[PDB]
């Protein structure tokens, strides 16, 4: 005979409590949901005790302490808050994930509010109703700059760009001074002739309006460089397919000084008369607004002077009566137009071939026809 | 010559927006002394020349009575006849 096994706490379950235990006989001890065997400070997967000759069990009764899911996983570009008792990771504890708005945005599924609610389940892992152990995903917003340019334009115009007006503008110094825009937190959109000129150390800078500061803000190395196959480096007259993407070695942490730019979705952004900003450098970032011109009035002006390659994948912007220079934009930079409905900034064009860098119209690369190619290289 | 051409281009972009129906002409006649301060100090005027540029702005907004899309031209000419760009870099 040996004593009736009594539990130390309350969460312990004695499987099949036999009225008395003789020699050779045994019992086992399990826990309830969300509880585990301990014995001191260890963690047991199972407990058994035999009735060892005299009235003793060969190992003392364990205790079922509460399971601890541990410190929740860090949400990239996001964070979380405890909805239950703060700092408690034990069973029946819940947390609320959230992304660093307005820079990143948690992906939805249609489904909200309860989207970033993870709880400490009985298996010791943070799960959810919809979706199991996988954590949410903070996605960057394309347009929506923190400090958008003023829409009330004045005759007393200030052509100096401030911090946040163009958070997507980047600076490249490959074969010469250049630039482009940001797509997401990893991809750079620019023109192909800044990579393969018609006549390489890459060097990509971004995140500020001062040229001296952009270089102080560190370099951004590149992995793959996808140039559109329609671009011919040797043909020093045709910039067909003047578009390319640049994948950064590491993703960037977005902020008010650094945000992506949206891609065009419908062709209404190319209607005649739409106004678009182009930003560029010299020693500081300047911006000018230019109207998209008649695609036919630009060809008559073009052929009327001397033959170029105005195609449907291209469009022209500017006006002759303007006193600015035709080379007022910056090479590889994007033709930034804002949708007055959704108040987002789309990159409808890319600074490509500007004939006669003195005065007249300016030609760009129509991004809309190349969006499907851009989404292909990025998703890979 | 930079200031002159830049103001010409801004006024003519405003005239294009007027022709498209994106900007009301009467709205351009409304600017506060605070907004004039901001626009003049951001582009870099002398703090002493601030009130003089403001006088020029008010006098040129008043001199024009044509509330059509051409006012942006006329006001500009006034800005050039009052020599506003001598106050600007």
């Amino acid at each position: 005979k040996c004593p009736q096994p009594k539990t130390l706490d309350e969460f312990t379950i004695i499987q099949n409590l036999q009225p008395q235990y003789q020699f050779r006989d045994y019992f086992i001890a399990t826990c309830k949901q969300g509880y585990q065997l301990i014995e001191g400070n260890q963690v047991l997967h199972s407990f058994t005790a035999v009735c060892q000759d005299d009235g003793t069990w060969h190992r003392a009764m364990p205790r079922c302490k509460i399971k601890d899911c541990g410190q929740p996983r860090n949400l990239p570009n996001g964070d979380f808050r405890y909805t239950t008792t703060m700092g408690v990771n034990t069973y029946k504890a819940r947390i609320q994930y959230y992304c660093h708005e307005p820079y990143y945005k948690m992906q939805t599924r249609a489904r909200e509010s309860e989207q970033g609610v993870y709880t400490c389940t009985a298996q010791g892992i943070w799960k959810n109703e919809q979706k199991g152990e996988k954590i949410p995903r903070c996605l960057p917003v394309c347009g929506k700059p923190v400090n958008p340019v003023e829409q009330r334009q004045r005759i007393i115009g200030g052509q100096k760009a401030k911090m946040g007006n163009f958070p997507w503008q980047v600076f490249t110094n490959i074969h010469g001074r250049g630039g482009g825009a940001l797509l997401g937190d990893r991809w750079i959109l620019t023109a192909a002739h800044t990579l393969y000129p018609k006549e390489a150390s890459l060097d990509v800078f971004l995140g500020h309006t001062n040229v001296e500061e952009l270089m102080k803000l560190g370099n951004h190395p590149i992995r793959r460089v996808s140039v559109h196959p329609d671009y011919r480096q040797d043909e020093s007259y045709n910039f067909e397919g003047d578009i390319a993407l640049l994948e950064l070695e590491n993703s960037v942490t977005l902020g008010p000084n650094l945000l992506p730019i949206c891609l065009p979705d419908n062709d209404t952004f190319y209607d005649l008369g739409l106004m678009g900003y182009v930003s560029g450098f010299g020693h500081d970032l300047r911006f000018v607004r230019l109207p998209v011109a008649n695609p036919q009035a630009c060809e008559n002006w073009l052929r009327g002077k001397n033959m170029d390659v105005f195609s449907q994948n291209m469009f022209c912007a500017g006006h002759p009566s303007l006193k600015q220079d035709a080379c007022q934009g910056d090479a590889g930079g994007v033709f930034a137009v804002r949708d007055p409905n959704t108040d987002r900034w789309v990159a409808t064009g890319i600074v490509s071939w500007g004939i006669g860098c003195s005065r007249g119209y300016g030609f760009y690369t129509k991004v809309l026809n190349y969006v499907d190619w851009i989404k292909k290289e990025m998703e890979e | 010559e930079d200031c002159e051409n830049i103001f010409h281009d801004n006024a003519y972009l405003l005239k294009l927006d007027c022709e498209a129906g994106r900007v009301d002409p009467v709205e351009f006649d409304d600017i506060s002394d605070e907004e004039i301060y901001e626009i003049t100090v951001d582009v870099g005027v002398s703090s002493e020349d601030q009130e003089k540029v403001a006088k020029i702005i008010r006098e040129c907004i008043a001199q024009v009575s044509t509330q059509d899309c051409t006012k942006f031209s006329e006001i500009y000419d006034c800005y050039m006849k009052k020599k506003i760009c001598n106050y600007y870099p």
